[PDB]
Parts: C-alpha cells; structure tokens; sequence
C-alpha cells in the first residue's frame, strides 16, 4: 500500500496542420511560350484535377485547425487576481506586459522551432494572435469554472475545491488534499519549473516542415532534368528550332513534367491524410483530457490523471498532464474478509490491513487506518464458505448509548 | 549570375560592363468573392500575391480591390486570409474587418463562492 | 471527368480509332495507338488512385461511426463532448441514405444563483467533511446538496464524516451538526 505521493507534470505534443502551398499547373509547365500551353491543352483535363486536388488540401488545412481550436463561444478572462488557492500559474498565463499576447512557454516553444515557378504560398485563416487568445481562454475556463464550462454556462469554484473533486474521481477521500495542499502546492510548482527548464526536443514537429521542403526542393530540382530532349530551357529550343518539328521536344518535355507533377501530388496528398488523421486525433485529446477526467489509463497522461493544460505551437499544439503516481510502499498482511459472531463481513470500499498488533482497514491509495466500525463494512452470509478469513471482533459505536 | 535554383538572374552588360539584376515579372492570381447571385450582383476582386501597385486596401493576403475597410467588429462569415472576412453589411456593400471572437466576459471567482 | 478524358487525341491525329485504322497505312497506325494507349491508361491510373484515396478516407469515417454506434447507443459514456454536447443520456440511431443519422438526448444546466461556501466545517473542535456534495449558506445556516442540482439539506453525521482536529484545515467555519439519535434517547 502507498504511504506517499508526489504530483508530476508530462508533456507530449501533436501536429495540427502544414503549411497550404498552390502551383499552377499550366504556368509551371510552361513559362510565357503560348504554343507549349496549346499543345498541352491537348491532353485535356489534367491541369484542373491538379488544381482542383491542391485546393482541397488548401481549405482541408483550415479546417484542422478550425475542428481542434474552436471549443468556446466565449472569450473567457482571467481575473485580475493572481494566485489561486496558493498555486503559482506565472508561466503559462499570458502576461498583459509582454507585447505579444503569448506567455513564458509559448515564446520558448516559438523560438526553440526553426516564385517564378509556380511555388505560390498562402497564408493561414487564423493568425499566431486567434491561436494564443484560444488557448488562453480555454486555459482561463478551465482553471476558473472547473469542468463545468464546457457542458453549458460556466460556474466560478475555487481551485481548491475543483482539485478535491478531481480527487473524488480518482479513488481517494477529500481528506488529503486539504491535509497536504500546501505540500501539494509546492510540488506542483517545482514540477512546472522543472518542465520550463527542461525544454531551455520538439522532434515530432521539424520532421513534416523537413518533408514538405524536401518534396518541393525535389520538384523544383526536376525542372533542369533535360528528359531525353535537346535542351531543358523552352525559350532556348523554341529559338533554334522550327514550329513544323518542334513538337518533339516539346511533347517529351511535358510527358516528363507532367509525371513528375502527379507524383508529387500523389505523395502530397498521403502526406496530407496522414496530418489530418494526427489533427482528429488531437481534437479527441482535446474534447476528453481538457474539458473533462477521464478514467481512461494512460491516455491523458501516464499514471491516475488529475487535470491537463493547453498551450500554442508553430503548426502544432502542446499538452500539459498533470497526474497523479503513488512513491513508498509498504508490505502488510490481508485477509479476504473478516468473521465476528458467525457472520461474514466484507469492507465497503478499502481493505482490511492487519499491522500484526491489530486489524484496521483503509482504501486502496493513501493508508490511513481506522477503526473497524460497522459503517465502514457489510454483513453477508455465514464465514464457512470463504476461502481464508480471521477471527477477530467488530466494534460497535452503539454501545456509549447504553449508558 | 545564377540562384539556388541555378537560374540565371545576373547578367553583364557587354556594353556597361555593369552587374545587371533580373526579377521575375510574372505572377498573380485572381480570387473572387461574392455575396451570392440570389442576393445581390456586387463583387469583389482579390489578387493573391501582389502589392497594392498595380477603393483599395493592402492585406498581407494580397491587394484587395472595391471594398470598404472599417473598424467595425463582426463575427466571420467569409474568409480571404490573415484574420479578414467579408460580408455585406451597411446601403448595402462589401465590406472588411479584423476577425471577431464571440464576446468578452470574466467570472465572479470569489476563493469562497460556488454556483 | 473520365468520360471526358476518353475523347481527346492526346497528340495524335484523331480520337476515332477507326478513323485512324482507315486514314493511315496499318504498319504506320502503330505510333497512334500507343500514343492513345499511353494517354488512357495515365487517366485510369489517376482515377483509379484517387478513388482508393477517397475509399480509405470512408472507411476510417465508418470505424468513426461504428465506435460511436457501439458507445453512445449500447448505454451511456462518460467521455465528455464525444456523445453530443453536454452531459449524454441516451442516443437514438436513424438509417439515411448512404450514411446514419443519430438524435443524442442530453442535459445541460439552465440558470444558477450566486452563493456562499465553505471547504469543510468544524463541530466539535473535529472536522467534518461533505461525503456526496458541498457546504453552501444562502445566510442562514449551512446546507448540503448535490454537485449539480440545489437540493438543500441539513447536515447530519450521516451525511459527514471525521478526519481530524479542525487546527489544519484552511477555510473552515464555526457551526453545528445536528444528531437525529440524541433525541431518540428519551
Ligand atoms: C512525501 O515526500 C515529500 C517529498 O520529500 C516529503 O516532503 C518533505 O518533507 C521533509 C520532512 O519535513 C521536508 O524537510 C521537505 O522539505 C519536504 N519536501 C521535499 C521536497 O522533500 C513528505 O514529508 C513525504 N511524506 C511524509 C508523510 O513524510
Ligand atoms: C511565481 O514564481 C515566479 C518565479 O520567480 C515569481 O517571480 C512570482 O512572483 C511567483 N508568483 C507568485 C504568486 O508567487
Ligand atoms: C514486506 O514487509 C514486511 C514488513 O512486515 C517484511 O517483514 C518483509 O520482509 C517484506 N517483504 C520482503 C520481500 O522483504
Ligand atoms: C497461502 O499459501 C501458503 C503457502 O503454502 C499455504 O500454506 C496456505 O494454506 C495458503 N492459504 C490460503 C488461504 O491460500
Ligand atoms: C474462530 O473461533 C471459533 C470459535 O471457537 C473456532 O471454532 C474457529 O476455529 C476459530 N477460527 C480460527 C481459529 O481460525
Ligand atoms: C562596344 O562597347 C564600347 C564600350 O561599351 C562602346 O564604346 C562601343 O560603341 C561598342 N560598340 C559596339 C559595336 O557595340
Ligand atoms: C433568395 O433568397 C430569399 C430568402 O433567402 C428567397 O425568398 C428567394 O426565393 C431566393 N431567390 C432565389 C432566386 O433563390
Ligand atoms: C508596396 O510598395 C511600396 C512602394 O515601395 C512599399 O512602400 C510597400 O512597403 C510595399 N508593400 C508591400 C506589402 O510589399
Ligand atoms: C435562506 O435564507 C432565509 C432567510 O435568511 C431562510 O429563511 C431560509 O431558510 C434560507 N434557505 C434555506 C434553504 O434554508
Ligand atoms: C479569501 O481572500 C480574502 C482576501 O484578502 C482573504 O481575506 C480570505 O482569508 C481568503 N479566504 C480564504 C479561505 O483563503
Ligand atoms: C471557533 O470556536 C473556537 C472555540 O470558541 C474558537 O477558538 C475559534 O476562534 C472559532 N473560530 C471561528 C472562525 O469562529
């Protein structure tokens, strides 16, 4: 049985969304000759299913983002008083001081990350700015009103108390935390500056900017690849060649760009699935460790979870667990149940925990014995059917009332 | 003179004897937003890439052509880029906004008061 | 799309094949048709693709679907906001085409009061603490109710327990619990 706990705080980080790109499929292939886009309108359709193919990736983009960051319809403020309940939240609220709205995290983790061709870039619906107001709101809801803002109208409770819940839902009595807030307090703190030290890496997130710039460098790369013609530059082959016979190189020249163009959708396109599939996967985090406990093991965080924290990343989003882990340990022995006039009993909730000078029964997190009473237990069937069982007597509080 | 792409992009002058640069001179993209055929005809074009030099208003999206800038907050209901949505609200028009979010409001949180 | 790709001379002369197995000498057809044999099978090769992609986005929305089919329905699920919005009561599936429609049944709060509380309370120089809900006083005296429905109660020894002297516990107050047995001892 446990004697002793310590609060941790983990971390682990999700991609969210990739930077939208647009080529232009006849511009690309063609530069300023008309007569190379007339021979390409030849083959037909091509170019719009390119175009078409990027443009849902596009608006696919925006809507990862839009599905994993929009969960309040209000814009919830932090107080202006600091401190909640002795916890010292300085790092992650973000500070009307600094000039961006981000806080001490954000700009860490915002620092910490690193056209003639078609290459056209677009810049995303939502600014660095909507991203840090959200996340700042949700952070504000749920260290304010609880759980409780998510299902409906947000309600004010004290820190206290919304951590002696979380308790609750975890399989320990209110009674440790208000014992040891003041311990549980200053742990807390050191585990989020020992987390602020640590990152001072983020390797699932410069892996998909390497990918994308990797398949775009090899696009453009493809283009001074001669494939099997008597040049690669279009004005240089229109200039010494003939209209009648230039169809040759020409021809060979698209076949060519236009492979290589629908591998590289092709791969943009799984490269694409893939993101999206991290993005729902992040909304699902998002619906069940922040606004609500989940007593699914090991999904918010590793170990008894309590209570998650949000923050902002560079086409990214970062989560802050804070569970819950028994420390010490020490050996007892047991009993399945306990006899005491014949009648067999079994503890409510606990367990029954014989120090060898007598018999106590506490639950099954944080020893704390009692007296066994007859409140903490049930009486059930005889005591000749179970398989080990002791023999010791029950106390009953109703016998100072004989007086 | 070449690039990381090997393109040329620096030349001399056999005349000058001088270091010429070269830029590229084509670009651009149309985008076009409408307030629907059913209610109204009035457009709005949008150019993707290009500064305002060619009713306007600058946007790091682009220079956007024949609508009204204000200052006004309203929820989002078309997007173009970089926290701008349009609409056509007031006669009627197209107009451009910032973004808005919902709306403010804080919460009691006395450390001895529950709901 | 693929209808219409099919009629397009992909740089050949025609895109009948039996006008060019009329206009051209057989041993001079050959280059045509490998040309529109090359450009056909480059179009079915991207429909073909492109449908794959489409048909493992739906299946990854119909094992979606299935899990929730499984939890919503077959009894209740505490994950918040995966059921519907709010708490979740129960769930009815419907049969669209090519697809399922659900009716999630929940509750959600309506209107609320401010009030006054207190994290434990303190009767006998001993603690007391709430076993099911919270200490509130409209100004009055302290009651206890659930955690999210106002049903004040009166505070009883069956409603608390004790864990200690109240000399550690930050916030507490000064009242009295009643016992319902002391006057059952007359
Ligand atoms: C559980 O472990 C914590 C962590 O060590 C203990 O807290 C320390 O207690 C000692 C004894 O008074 C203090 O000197 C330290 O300053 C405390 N903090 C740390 C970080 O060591 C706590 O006492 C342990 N629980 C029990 C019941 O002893
Ligand atoms: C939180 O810790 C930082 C670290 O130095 C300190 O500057 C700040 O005053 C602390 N806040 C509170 C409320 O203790
Ligand atoms: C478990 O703790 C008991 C304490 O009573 C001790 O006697 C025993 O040796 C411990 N078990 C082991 C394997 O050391
Ligand atoms: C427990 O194990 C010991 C080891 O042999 C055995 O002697 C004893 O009968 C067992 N008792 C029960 C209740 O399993
Ligand atoms: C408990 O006491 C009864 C009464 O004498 C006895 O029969 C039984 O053997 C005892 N159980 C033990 C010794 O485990
Ligand atoms: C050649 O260049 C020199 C110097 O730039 C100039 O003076 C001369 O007129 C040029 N002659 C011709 C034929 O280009
Ligand atoms: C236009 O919209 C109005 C109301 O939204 C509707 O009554 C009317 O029938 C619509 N007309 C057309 C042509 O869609
Ligand atoms: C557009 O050109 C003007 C003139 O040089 C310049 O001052 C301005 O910064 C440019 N704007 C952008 C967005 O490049
Ligand atoms: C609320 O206060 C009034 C007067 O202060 C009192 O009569 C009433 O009993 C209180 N409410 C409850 C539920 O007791
Ligand atoms: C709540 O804050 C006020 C502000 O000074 C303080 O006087 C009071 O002691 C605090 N109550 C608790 C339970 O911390
Ligand atoms: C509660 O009553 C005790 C005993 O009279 C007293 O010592 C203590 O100061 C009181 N505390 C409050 C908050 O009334």
């Amino acid at each position: 049985i446990p004697i002793n706990f310590t609060i941790s705080v983990t971390t682990e980080i999700l991609p969210v969304s990739m930077t939208k790109t647009s080529v232009d499929c006849t511009m690309y292939i063609c530069g300023d000759s008309t007569e190379c886009s007339n021979l390409l309108l030849q083959y037909g359709s091509f170019c719009t299913q390119l175009n078409r193919a990027l443009t849902g990736i596009a608006v696919e983009q925006d809507k990862n983002t839009q599905e994993v960051f929009a969960q309040v319809k209000q814009i919830y403020k932090t107080p202006p008083i600091k401190d909640f309940g002795g916890f010292n939240f300085s790092q992650i609220l973000p500070d009307p001081s600094k000039p961006s709205k981000r806080s001490f995290i954000e700009d860490l983790l915002f620092n910490k990350v690193t056209k003639f061709n078609g290459l056209t870039v677009l810049p995303p619906l939502l600014t660095d700015e909507m991203i840090a107001q959200y996340t700042s709101a949700l952070l504000a809801g749920t260290i304010t009103s609880g759980w409780t803002f998510g299902a409906g109208a947000a309600l004010q409770i004290p820190f206290a108390m919304q951590m002696a819940y979380r308790f609750n839902g975890i399989g320990v009595t209110q009674n440790v935390l208000y014992e040891n807030q003041k311990l549980i307090a200053n742990q807390f703190n050191s585990a989020i500056g020992k987390i602020q030290d640590s990152l001072s890496a983020l390797g699932k997130l410069q892996d998909v900017v390497n990918q994308n710039a990797q398949a775009l460098n090899t696009l453009v790369k493809q283009l001074s690849s001669n494939f099997g013609a008597i040049s690669s530059v279009l004005n240089d082959i229109l200039a010494r060649l003939d209209p009648p016979e230039a169809e040759v190189q020409i021809d060979r020249l698209i076949t060519g760009r236009l492979q290589s163009l629908q591998t590289y959708v092709t791969q943009q396109l799984i490269r694409a699935a893939e993101i999206r599939a991290s993005a729902n996967l992040a909304a699902t985090k998002m619906s069940e460790c922040v606004l609500g406990q989940s007593k699914r093991v090991d999904f918010c965080g590793k170990g008894y979870h309590l209570m998650s924290f949000p923050q902002s990343a560079p086409h990214g989003v970062v989560f802050l667990h804070v569970t819950y882990v028994p420390a010490q340990e020490k050996n007892f022995t047991t009993a399945p149940a306990i006899c005491h006039d014949g009648k067999a009993h079994f503890p409510r909730e606990g367990v029954f925990v014989s120090n060898g000078t007598h018999w106590f029964v506490t639950q099954r997190n944080f020893y704390e014995p009692q007296i066994i009473t007859t409140h903490n237990t049930f009486v059930s069937g005889n005591c000749d059917v179970v398989i080990g069982i002791v023999n010791n007597t029950v106390y009953d509080p109703l016998q100072p009332e004989l007086d | 003179g070449r690039d990381i792409d090997d393109t040329t992009d620096a030349v001399r002058d056999p005349q000058t004897l001088e270091i010429l640069d070269i830029t590229p001179c084509s670009f651009g993209g149309v985008s076009v937003i409408t307030p629907g055929t059913n209610t109204s005809n009035q457009v709005a074009v949008l150019y993707q890439g290009v500064n305002c030099t060619e009713n306007v208003f600058q946007t790091r999206a682009g220079c956007l052509i024949g609508a009204e800038h204000v200052n006004n907050s309203y929820e989002c209901d078309i997007p173009i880029g970089a926290g701008i949505c349009a609409s056509y609200q007031t006669s009627q028009s197209i107009i451009a906004y910032t973004m808005s979010l919902g709306a403010e409001n804080s919460v009691a949180y006395s450390n001895n008061s529950i709901a």
